[PDB]
């Protein structure tokens, strides 16, 4: 990831990142009309009870990705770390982890339609591509 | 020609578009064959509905020049997509 590609994505977080968390909901319910495979389990977020759960976790996710992007430069695993807790612990393929993450750009597309042009999506694009660990 | 605000736009697009694809690397994990269409797909879909916006004129050769966007597009995509289903295999 070079260094330009640093501060490109640190910006492109900058414009379209700040309602990113309201987005959690739908980019699940993207995730499963694209990616219909992704949906036949799921045994998470209790959803047939509410999207509760499903919402909550939007903002861990916009939170995660505010901070894991503000240190691109200081914490490069700060993704990569998270894919593994998700793929060991939580139980959940990292499959997923990177389509839900495709997902929320598109959504974000959806809603910031001139702001969130096609070079924003590809600093950001670059970014979600540092999931495997640096040293 | 059907202008020339939509040419330079055309354009600059499918450049902007370059840059997505040839930044692309294909590490782990590896995204089904079928899915990854689904998502070049969805790229596609992303970038017409944001130059609909950009793209002037009359609304009937305003959408001349995103449908014959797709189809470049799509001329640049399927090498991609070509790469990628050779990498499977591979
Ligand atoms: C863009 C990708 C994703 C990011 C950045 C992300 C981020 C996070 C973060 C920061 C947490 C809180 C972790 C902690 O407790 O320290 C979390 C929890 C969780 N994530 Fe994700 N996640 C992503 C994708 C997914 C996907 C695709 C699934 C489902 C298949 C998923 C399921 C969960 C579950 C079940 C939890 C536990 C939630 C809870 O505390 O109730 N995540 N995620």
């Amino acid at each position: 990831l070079s260094p330009a590609d640093k501060t490109n994505v640190k910006a492109a977080w900058g414009k379209v990142g700040a309602h990113a968390g309201e987005y959690g909901a739908e980019a699940l319910e993207r995730m499963f009309l694209s990616f219909p495979t992704t949906k036949t389990y799921f045994p998470h977020f209790d959803l047939s009870h509410g999207s509760a759960q499903v919402k909550g976790h939007g903002k861990k996710v916009a939170d995660a990705l505010t901070n894991a992007v503000a240190h691109v430069d200081d914490m490069p695993n700060a993704l990569s770390a998270l894919s593994d807790l998700h793929a060991h612990k939580l139980r959940v393929d990292p499959v997923n982890f990177k389509l839900l993450s495709h997902c929320l750009l598109v959504t974000l597309a959806a809603h910031l339609p001139a702001e969130f042009t096609p070079a924003v999506h590809a600093s950001l694009d670059k970014f979600l591509a540092s999931v495997s660990t640096v040293l | 020609a059907l202008l020339k605000a939509n040419k330079d736009l055309i354009s600059a697009g499918l450049k902007e578009f370059s840059v997505l694809l040839n930044q692309q690397v294909f590490n782990d994990p590896l995204v089904s064959e079928e899915d990854m269409v689904t998502v070049v797909e969805d790229w596609m879909n992303f970038y017409i509905n944001y130059y609909r916006q950009q793209v002037t004129g009359e609304p009937q050769e305003r959408d001349k020049a995103l449908q014959e966007l797709r189809q470049e597009l799509n001329t640049l995509a399927n090498p991609f997509l070509a790469k990628y289903r050779d990498f499977l295999k591979s």
